RNA sequence: AAAUAUGUAAGAAGUCCUUGUUACUUAAUUGAACGUGGACAUUUGAAUGAAGAGCUUUUAGUGGGCCAUUUUUGGUAAGCA
RNA sequence: GAAUACUGCCAGCUGGGACUGAGGACUGCGACGUAAGUCAAGGAUGCUGGCAUAAUGGUUAUAUGCCGCCCGUCUUGAAACACGGACCAAGGAGUCUAACGUCUAUGCGAGUGUUUGGGUGUAAAACCCAUACGCGUAAUGAAAGUGAACGUAGGUUGGGGC
C-alpha cells in the first residue's frame, strides 16, 4: 500500500480514455474528409449533367514559404515577412485567406512561393516538422499530451485535432496556427525545377501563387 | 537667398475651389464642437485669421479647448524619432467633424442594440467585423447563357 | 541567415543577485531564493527582488511613515516590512505597539519602536514567523526625493535644478533667467 | 513552357444585384499548366473587355484533348507578334499530328526566325485545313505529293566509346 | 532526447494517432469508389468541342 | 574646398532603430490652454463634488 | 485629375440609464466639465505579429562620405557637380 | 464497351548506398500480447578478427592539388606608381593632483566627518578625544525682508504587496 501501482493504474486508465476519445475523433474526421471530397466530385458531375458549371468554393488556406534570403529587402515587404513569421529562407507558415492577408501576400509576392495545401501536405508537414511554441520555446510535438496541455482549452486534444483545425479553417485557427512554430523546411530534394527562382511562377520562375503545385514543392522541401 | 515664410509653398493648397469662392455658408458656424471631438483640418483661404500652418492641412486631431470663435486641437507631429503634442487654436472655418468617428459612434449604438437583442435570443451575435471572405461554391447555369468564345484580335494601324 | 526582429543575446536588465559582498545579505538571499521557489506567495518574490536593490533604490523608511501606514484601516496589526533601513523621526510624538521587520534599524528608531512596546526583528525572523508573508505590509521609501533627481532632465522650461556649486546672486540668475536680461529660460 | 496543353477557360464578371447571370465568356488557351492558362485568360479579357481578375471569376477550366491525336494534319495558324520596331500579323502552316504540338512548333519557329519570345506572341487562330489546294506554303505542300519517299543521306551514328577501331561509314 | 519521425517508425506513428491501425487494417488509403453513370450534358460537350 | 550640402539619407533608419514613439496619453490631461473661466469654475465644481461625496459617505 | 506616398478611427480612460457639484453658461431645474449609484465573456467590438512592455540615468565614437535601381537639377557630356 | 497516358493519394510492401551512435540506474508515451512477458516504444548494441607498436596518431621537413598581393596609417576607395618600415636587442606614450557629475560598495543616519590640534604609543603605525568648523536638516527675493497642515499632510485615476 505504498501508492505506486495505485496511482499508476489510475494514470494508465485516464490515458486509455484519452486515447479512446482521440480514436473516435480521428475516425469522425476521416469520414468528414471523405464525405467532403466525394461531395465536391459529385457536385461537379451533377452540374455537368444538368448543363451547368460547378464553381468550387474559393480556397480558405494557403501555405507560404519564403524563398529569398534576408539581404536587400525593402522595409514594407521586410515588415510583412516579419509579421508572417518568415524571417529566414525556406521558412513556411499557414495563412487564412481573407482580403487583409491577401493584400499581404500581394505585397510580399517576389520573396515567397505560396499556394493551397492539401491534407496530405499538411499532415506530413505537421508530423515531420511540427513544433509547438511553449513558453517562448520551440518544443517538438512528439506526443499528444503536449498539444492537450497547450491547446486543450480550444478543444484541440491531439495532433490530428491540430491538423483538422488547420485544414478546415476552424474557429480557433489563429490560436492553433500561432501555437505552431514556423516550419523550417529544407531545400527541395530534386531542385526547384527552373533555372532562375526570382521570376513569377507564371513567367517560369518560383515566386508568387503556384496554387496547387505548392504541394509538390513542399513535399520536396519537407 | 532661400525663403521659408509661414505660407511658403501654399499657392495651390490655400486656393478656393473652382467656382466656390466668396462667403462661407452658415453651416460652418452652426456646428457645435465639444472637448474630445475628433476633427479634420482644412484651411479656408478666405479667412486669414485663426488659420493653421501648412503642415496641419489634412491632419486629424482632438478638440481640447473651446473659445469664442475657435477650438483648440491636439495634433501629433513627428519630429525626429518621436511624436510631439501640438496645440492649435483654429477658427471653426478651418475644421470639420470627422465622419469616420461619426460612423464609429453609430456602430457603437448598433453593437449595443445587437447585444440587447441577443440577450433575448441568438446568443453569440458576432459583434466583431470580419474581412471579406473567399466566396462559397455556386452553380452557374448555361441556360440562356451559352458561352461566347473570344480570341485575340489582329493588329490594325487605325490611320 | 535570419532576419532578427530584436537584439540578440540581450541581458534581461535586472539584478539577479546583490552586488554587495555582505555574507549575511547573501544568506538572506539564499533563504528567500528557496522561499520564492518553494512557495507560491508573491510576497517572497517581492522581498527577494528587493534584497538585490542598490542603496539609492532602498531609501530609508522613517518611523513616521511606518505609523502613517499603520493608520490605514485594517492595518493596525500587520507586520511592517522594510527591505532597507528604518530611521528615527522626532516630528511624531506617539507610536502604536507594532512589529517591524527590516534589514537595519537606526539606534533611535529601534529605541522608539521598543519603547512603544513593539519589537524589531530581522528578515529571517520574518521568514520563520510568516513564511508566505502572512499579514504583512511592505513599505518603501521615497525614491525621487534624492538630491540628484533635482537635476535630471535639465533643459529650457523644464523647471529642474541646475548643477551648480556656489549659490546666490551672481550665480546663474541673469541672462537666460529673466526678461530684463535677454530672455527667460 | 513548351510542354503545351490546350484549355478552355470560361469566366465572367462577378454577379451583381442589378446584373445577375453575366455573359460567360470563353477562350481557348495554349499553356503549360492551369495557372498560366488562367493568367492568359485574364490577360486577354482585360485587353478586350473592361473586366479584370478582381471584378470577375473563373467559372470553368477544362483541358481539351485532340479528338484524333494520331492522324497527320495540316494546320493553318494566324498570329500577331511584336518585333523590335512594331506589331505584325502573320500566317503560317504547320504539318503535325495535334494542335498542341503544332503550337509548340510555332513558338519554336517564331523564336528561331523572328526572335519572338512567348511574351510577344498572340495566337489568333489555329484551324485544320480541310483539304489540299488550300495549303499555300511550299514547305507544307511539298510533303503532300503522291507516293512521297526520300532518303536520309549521311547517317551519323552515335558512339558510346571514346575510341573507335573501324573508321566508320555514313551509309544508310 | 531525439525527435523520431512518424511517417516512419510505426511505433511513434501509432503512439500518435491510435486510428492509424484501423486505417491500415481497413485499407482506407485505397478506398474503392462507387460507380456512377452520370453523363455530361450535350451543351457542355459542344461548348468544350467548340472551335 | 567644397563638401556635401545636405542629405536625409540614413535619417529614417536612425529614427526607426529606436522606433517612432507616441506621446503616451494619460487620463486627466493637463489644463494648459484651457479657457481660464472654464477651469476657474471647474475648480469650484470639483470642490463641491468632493464636499457632497464626503457628506454622503459620512 | 491618378498610381505610389500620407493624417485619423476601429471602444472599458467605452456605451447606456438615473441624478449630484459649480462662482462658468442658459429665458429656464438649458448646457458644459467632472462625478455618485445601476446594466453590459462565448467576440471587451477588424486582420497579422508581439521577439517581454514601459521608464530613467550616464557616457563613447561620429558630425570628409561614396555606390546601385527609380524620380530628378545644372551641364554637350563626364568614372562631372 | 474497355484499356492506357497524365496528375494526385496510401497511417502499401520492399532492395542497395552514405553520414551519425549524443545520453548513461529506474521513472514517460505507447505497441504486441488471454496473461507472464516482450518490443524497433524518452539517443547502439551484439558477434568476430588482426596488432599491441611507431601499426594508428602527434610534431616536423619536403612533395602534390587548389587557394593565398605587404604590414601599419590617413582615407569614399591601398597590393598600390600614397607615406613609415634594411635587421636585432633594450627603452618607448591616457599619468598624478585640486575641484566636481552619474553610478556602485560600505559605515552611520536628521545627522554626518577622529587624524587643524590634543592625549597616547611597542613611535611617521595603531589606539583615544574636547571645542569649533564643513555639508545636510528651508525656501525665496536685487534687496529691506518674510518664511512652509482647511483637511486622517487633501481629492481623483492607476498601482506591487497584503
Amino acid at each position: 500500500a505504498e501508492q505506486v501501482a495505485a496511482e499508476r493504474a489510475a494514470r494508465k486508465a485516464a490515458n486509455k480514455e484519452k486515447r479512446a476519445i482521440i480514436l473516435e475523433r480521428n475516425a469522425a474526421y476521416q469520414k468528414e474528409y471523405e464525405t467532403a471530397e466525394r461531395n465536391i466530385i459529385q457536385a461537379k458531375r451533377d452540374a455537368k449533367a444538368a448543363g451547368s458549371y460547378y464553381v468550387e468554393a474559393q480556397h480558405k488556406l494557403v501555405f507560404v514559404v519564403r524563398i529569398k534570403g534576408i539581404n536587400k529587402i525593402p522595409p514594407k515587404p521586410r515588415k510583412v515577412l516579419q509579421l508572417l513569421r518568415l524571417t529566414r529562407i525556406n521558412s513556411g507558415t499557414f495563412v487564412k485567406v481573407t482580403k487583409a492577408t491577401l493584400e499581404l501576400l500581394k505585397l510580399i509576392e517576389p520573396y515567397v512561393a505560396y499556394g493551397y495545401p492539401s491534407y496530405s501536405t499538411i499532415r506530413q508537414l505537421v508530423y515531420k516538422r511540427g513544433f509547438g511554441k511553449i513558453n517562448k520555446q520551440r518544443v517538438p510535438l512528439s506526443d499528444n499530451a503536449i498539444i492537450e496541455a497547450n491547446l486543450g482549452k480550444y478543444g484541440i486534444l491531439s495532433i490530428d485535432d491540430l491538423i483538422h483545425e488547420i485544414i478546415t479553417v476552424g474557429p480557433h485557427f489563429k490560436q492553433a496556427n500561432n501555437f505552431l512554430w514556423p516550419f523550417k523546411l529544407s531545400n527541395p530534394s530534386g531542385g526547384w525545377g527552373v533555372p532562375r527562382k526570382f521570376k513569377h511562377f507564371i513567367q517560369g520562375g518560383s515566386f508568387g501563387n503556384r496554387e496547387e503545385f505548392i504541394n509538390k514543392l513542399v513535399k520536396s522541401m519537407n | 537667398g532661400k525663403s521659408h515664410g509661414y505660407r511658403s509653398r501654399t499657392r495651390y493648397m490655400f486656393q478656393r475651389d473652382f467656382r466656390k469662392h466668396g462667403a462661407v455658408h452658415l453651416s460652418t458656424y452652426l456646428k457645435v464642437y465639444k472637448v474630445g471631438d475628433i476633427v479634420d483640418i482644412k484651411a479656408n483661404g478666405s479667412i486669414q485669421k485663426g488659420m493653421p500652418h501648412k503642415f496641419y492641412q489634412g491632419k486629424t486631431g482632438v478638440v481640447y479647448n473651446v473659445t469664442k470663435s475657435s477650438v483648440g486641437v491636439i495634433i501629433n507631429k513627428m519630429v525626429g524619432n518621436r511624436y510631439l503634442e501640438k496645440r492649435l487654436n483654429l477658427r471653426v472655418e478651418h475644421i470639420k467633424h470627422s465622419k469616420c468617428r461619426q460612423e464609429f459612434l453609430e456602430r457603437v449604438k448598433a453593437n449595443a442594440a445587437k447585444r440587447a437583442e441577443a440577450k433575448a435570443q441568438g446568443v453569440a451575435v458576432q459583434l466583431k467585423r470580419q474581412p471579406a471572405q473567399p466566396r462559397e461554391s455556386r452553380i452557374v447555369s448555361t441556360e440562356g447563357n451559352v458561352p461566347q468564345t473570344l480570341a485575340p484580335v489582329p493588329y490594325e494601324t487605325f490611320i | 541567415g535570419i532576419d532578427h526582429t530584436s537584439k540578440q543575446h540581450k541581458r534581461s536588465g535586472h539584478r539577479t543577485a546583490p552586488k554587495s559582498d555582505n555574507v549575511y545579505l547573501k544568506l538572506l538571499v539564499k533563504l528567500y531564493t528557496f522561499l520564492a521557489r518553494r512557495t507560491d506567495a508573491p510576497f517572497n518574490k517581492v522581498v527577494l527582488k528587493a534584497l538585490f536593490l542598490s542603496k539609492i533604490n532602498r531609501p530609508p523608511v522613517s518611523v513616521s511613515r511606518i505609523a502613517r501606514a499603520l493608520k490605514q484601516e485594517g492595518a493596525a496589526n500587520k507586520t511592517v516590512v522594510v527591505v532597507g533601513t528604518v530611521t528615527d523621526d522626532a516630528r511624531i510624538f506617539e507610536f502604536p505597539k507594532t512589529t517591524v521587520a527590516a534589514l537595519r534599524f537606526t539606534a533611535g528608531a529601534r529605541a522608539k519602536i521598543v519603547k512603544a512596546g513593539g519589537e524589531c526583528i530581522t528578515l529571517d525572523q520574518l521568514a520563520v514567523r510568516a513564511p508566505k508573508g502572512q499579514n504583512t505590509l511592505i513599505l518603501r521609501g521615497p525614491r525621487n526625493s534624492r538630491e540628484a533627481v533635482r537635476h535630471f532632465g535639465m533643459g529650457p522650461h523644464k523647471g529642474k535644478a541646475p548643477r551648480i556649486l556656489s549659490t546666490g546672486r551672481k550665480f546663474e540668475r541673469a541672462r537666460g533667467r529673466r526678461r530684463s536680461k535677454g530672455f527667460k529660460v | 513552357m513548351a510542354h503545351f496543353k490546350e484549355y478552355q477557360v470560361i469566366g465572367r464578371r462577378l454577379p451583381t444585384e442589378s446584373v445577375p447571370e453575366p455573359k460567360l465568356f470563353r477562350m481557348r488557351i495554349f499553356a503549360s499548366n492551369e495557372v498560366i492558362a488562367k493568367s492568359r485568360y485574364w490577360y486577354f479579357l482585360q485587353k478586350l473587355h473592361k473586366v479584370k481578375k478582381a471584378s470577375g471569376e473563373i467559372v470553368s477550366i477544362n483541358q481539351i484533348n485532340e479528338a484524333h491525336p494520331t492522324k497527320v494534319k495540316n494546320f493553318g495558324v494566324w498570329v500577331r507578334y511584336d518585333s523590335r520596331s512594331g506589331t505584325h500579323n502573320m500566317y503560317k502552316e504547320i504539318r503535325d499530328v495535334s494542335r498542341v504540338a503544332a503550337v509548340e512548333t510555332l513558338y519554336q519557329d517564331m523564336a528561331a526566325r523572328h526572335r519572338a519570345r512567348f511574351r510577344s506572341i498572340h495566337i489568333l487562330k489555329v484551324a485544320e485545313i480541310e483539304k489540299t489546294a488550300d495549303v499555300k506554303r511550299q514547305y507544307v505542300k511539298q510533303f503532300l505529293t503522291k507516293d512521297l519517299k526520300f532518303p536520309l543521306p549521311h547517317r551519323v551514328q552515335k558512339s558510346t566509346k571514346t575510341f573507335s577501331y573501324k573508321r566508320p561509314s555514313t551509309f544508310y | 532526447v531525439l525527435k523520431k519521425n512518424p511517417l516512419k517508425n510505426k511505433q511513434v506513428l501509432l503512439r500518435l494517432n491510435p486510428y492509424a491501425k484501423v486505417f491500415a487494417a481497413e485499407k482506407l488509403g485505397s478506398k474503392k469508389a462507387e460507380k456512377t453513370g452520370t453523363k455530361p450534358a450535350a451543351v457542355f460537350t459542344e461548348t468544350l468541342k467548340h472551335d | 574646398a567644397k563638401s556635401k550640402n545636405h542629405t536625409a539619407h540614413n535619417q529614417t533608419r536612425k529614427a526607426h532603430r529606436n522606433g517612432i514613439k507616441k506621446p503616451k496619453t494619460y487620463k486627466y490631461p493637463s489644463l494648459k490652454g484651457v479657457d481660464p473661466k472654464f477651469r476657474r469654475n471647474h475648480k469650484h465644481a470639483l470642490h463641491g463634488t468632493a464636499k457632497a461625496l464626503a457628506a454622503a459617505k459620512k
